[PDB]
């Protein structure tokens, strides 16, 4: 399941991921692939802030949905 | 009928300047006291305490009125047709005195606010912040009155314009400028950049016209780099699904490649994002938005692509800056951010 993830500048990173994945698995993903620390990641989706203890099968996030990456601050 | 300049600027003027400094020094500056994100943030060494509606913020919705008022004008004088307000004037039509005032009361439009709170306190902080700007004029009456604001009557109307009362986002001039000035700065948060871009364009151009408004975003979008504020980008190709701004909705192709429109071609119809959907639809994509031939008609967005960030920094790097002691230095001094601002400006 590959999900896109996007932020204000205009990136887009595509991750594989699967209903299982937590949020703090796919904050270390995005950390793996572009070097952003979890500790300044906000990912929204579906305009709702998803929670790091959570699974993305607990938002009903599904294969081709689009998250954003709001930079905490 | 548009009127002579006398010099008058932003970066220059020191009753706009002083006005931002008394906002900044018994408002802006000050603790949050409500709950709704009122914990402040540490950037390089010092404290921020209002970050999304503070100084900077505030700064740079004086500097969109003065850009938006500056392009009007090359507007009327290129012989363009502005849209007119119920008296006849268009925004081409604002004096520098006019404009001194409608400032001064963008340095008080959020002052009133105690948090983040969104529309539940609509009203009390829209009055807090009318009576901070009260109190302002009543200190200062000796020098602000009769030349800056003619009576107690000229007061009374940029009050009631930072009250909004019955919302009339649109009834002057001064409506006008505080209004879409303070929202166009939400450029710098909002996704998708391009539904908003589009969004914003759409309710600003027809005060100006079409070439000054992409002169306004353009210039914004230093504005944003030199206040060390994020700088969005925008992709025509970008394939989310589009934001219908206004009611945050989605519109939808139906199971024939077809956007669904009501019997007309008709409106694209709104559709709730909650709502669920007949099988076979999909929401429409913002790359399908921006070549629909009605948005590419009063929209240049279509085969566009802008860099967001800072070209030649890996994204992560572009977060250290925007997280540095450089942020909180606008967010803190008046005299730093303007200087920001004014470099911005000339580099036209
Ligand atoms: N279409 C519009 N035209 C003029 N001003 C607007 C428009 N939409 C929003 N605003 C202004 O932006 C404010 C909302 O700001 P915020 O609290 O950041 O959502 C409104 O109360 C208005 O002052």
């Amino acid at each position: 399941m590959q999900i896109f993830v996007k932020t204000l500048t205009g990136k887009t990173i595509t991750l594989e991921v699967e209903p299982s994945d937590t949020i703090e698995n796919v904050k270390a993903k995005i950390q793996d692939k572009e070097g952003i620390p979890p500790d300044q990641q906000r990912l929204i989706f579906a305009g709702k802030q998803l929670e790091d203890g959570r699974t993305l099968s607990d938002y009903n996030i599904q294969k081709e949905s689009t998250l954003h990456l709001v930079l905490r601050l | 009928s548009v009127p002579t300049w006398n010099g008058f600027s932003l970066y220059t003027d020191e009753t706009v300047r002083n006005a931002a400094r008394y906002a900044y020094d018994n408002y802006l500056g000050k603790p949050y006291t409500g709950t709704v994100e009122a914990t402040p943030v540490n950037f390089g060494g010092q404290m921020v305490y209002r970050q999304h509606h503070g100084l900077a913020h505030t700064l740079r919705t004086m500097a969109y009125a003065e850009i938006i008022v500056e392009e009007a004008r090359k507007a009327k004088l290129r012989g363009e047709s502005l849209k007119t307000f119920a008296d006849g004037r268009t925004l081409a039509d604002v004096t520098p005195e006019e404009l001194r005032k409608i400032m001064i009361a963008q340095a008080f439009f959020v002052t009133g606010r105690d948090d983040e709170e969104s529309s539940k306190n609509y009203e009390k902080y829209h009055e807090q912040s009318r009576d901070a700007f009260l109190k302002y004029v009543e200190e200062n009456k000796s020098t602000l009155i009769p030349d800056v604001f003619k009576d107690e009557k000229d007061v009374k109307f940029y009050a009631d314009v930072i009250e909004d009362k019955d919302h009339k986002w649109a009834d002057s001039p001064a409506h006008v400028l505080v209004n879409q000035g303070h929202m166009v700065d939400l450029v710098r948060v909002k996704q998708p950049p391009e539904s908003y871009l589009e969004y914003y364009f759409s309710q600003l151009q027809p005060w100006i016209g079409s070439t000054a408004t992409e002169a306004v975003f353009a210039t914004q979008r230093q504005f944003f780099h030199a206040t060390y504020e994020a700088v969005a980008g925008f992709d025509s190709e970008n394939k989310e699904p589009h934001l219908v701004v206004d009611g945050l909705g989605r519109y939808v192709i139906g199971q024939d490649g077809n956007p669904i429109r009501e019997e007309s071609s008709g409106e694209l119809k709104f559709f709730s994002q909650k709502k669920k959907l007949e099988e076979n639809q999909r929401y429409m994509r913002v790359d399908e938005y921006l070549k629909l031939d009605e948005v590419q008609k009063r929209f240049p967005g279509a085969g566009k692509k802008l860099d967001g960030g800072l070209p030649g920094l890996k994204e992560y790097q572009y977060l250290q800056r925007l997280n540095s002691i450089n942020r909180a230095r606008c967010e803190n001094d008046v005299d730093f951010c303007l200087g920001q601002l004014q470099t911005a400006h000339h580099q036209t």
